[PDB]
């Protein structure tokens, strides 16, 4: 089975446009693509409040391949040091984002995937408990997909 | 380092959700 | 989930990788490429693309064969990437409209008309033009 | 009507199809 246009799903590709489109009117196609157009704007308001100073920081981290995991690692068990929130949950998506978009600046392609399985990882085996317990990602959903920011 | 960036993120992440939470 | 937590990752690097030009896979570069296409479109068409879908009267007994009768005479004599833009858009402002008038039963049904329409009529064509790749280099 | 709006996305998407050629 390798990828290609003629195993794309076309019903993934509607479903992704019709997400889009709902969530720009303050609708949803479901709960999960809720959840991923949350987090997409999340990510963006997250980037844009401190503009200069996210990216400031991110660009203080020198990444290479054989530095990227203790990097990652320190930047995020610190992040989460002393408990969890959704902002900090955020702040691991955006943060793991700028890391992979400087890994591909940098012709280090290779660290996407590893990033991203780090990410998953991290998600699956620290954060995942809290989420549940905190009622799901729906609590992320009404608070920061179905609210605007107090100001 | 690694750590005072994360928690200088943990700065940003906590003053982004008292906006929400 | 725990799937779930991976498709949020994947998810959310293929935006922030196509917000700098790159791509997470073909299907991520196909999806954000479809989207601001779409954009494109409505913006570019504003008042015009809102005055079209405001003539437009659903129900969730008809709006199929609105939806048909719509399609067919979009792609009457054949099929181009402008065309297929097109197409994407009215789907997403059916389901806009839906949700207004308190249809959203009808929203899922829509998604499964286009699908099984780009799989039918669309993909044949798509596939002859050097498949969505063509589009990705084109619509950027 | 319908098939009439899908007349007028032609307009639109072939006129986009002659900027995006």
């Amino acid at each position: 089975g390798p990828l290609g246009s003629m195993s794309q799903s076309n019903r993934e590709l509607v479903v992704d446009f019709l997400s889009y489109k709902l969530s720009q009117k303050g609708y949803s196609w479901s709960q999960m693509a809720a959840v991923k157009q949350a987090l997409r704007e999340a990510g963006d308001e997250f980037e844009l409040r401190y503009r200069r100073a996210f990216s400031d920081l991110t660009s203080q981290l020198h990444i290479t391949p054989g530095t990227a995991y203790q990097s990652f690692e320190q930047v995020v068990n610190e992040l989460f040091r002393d408990g969890v929130n959704w902002g900090r949950i955020v702040a691991f998506f955006s943060f793991g984002g700028a890391l992979c978009v400087e890994s591909v600046d940098k012709e280090m392609q290779v660290l996407v995937s590893r990033i991203a399985a780090w990410m998953a990882t991290y998600l699956n085996d620290h954060l995942e408990p809290w989420i549940q317990e905190n009622g799901g990602w729906d609590t992320f959903v009404e608070l920061y997909g179905n609210n605007a920011a107090a100001e | 380092w690694a750590r005072e960036i994360g928690a200088x993120l943990r700065r940003m992440a906590d003053d982004l959700n008292a906006q929400y939470e």
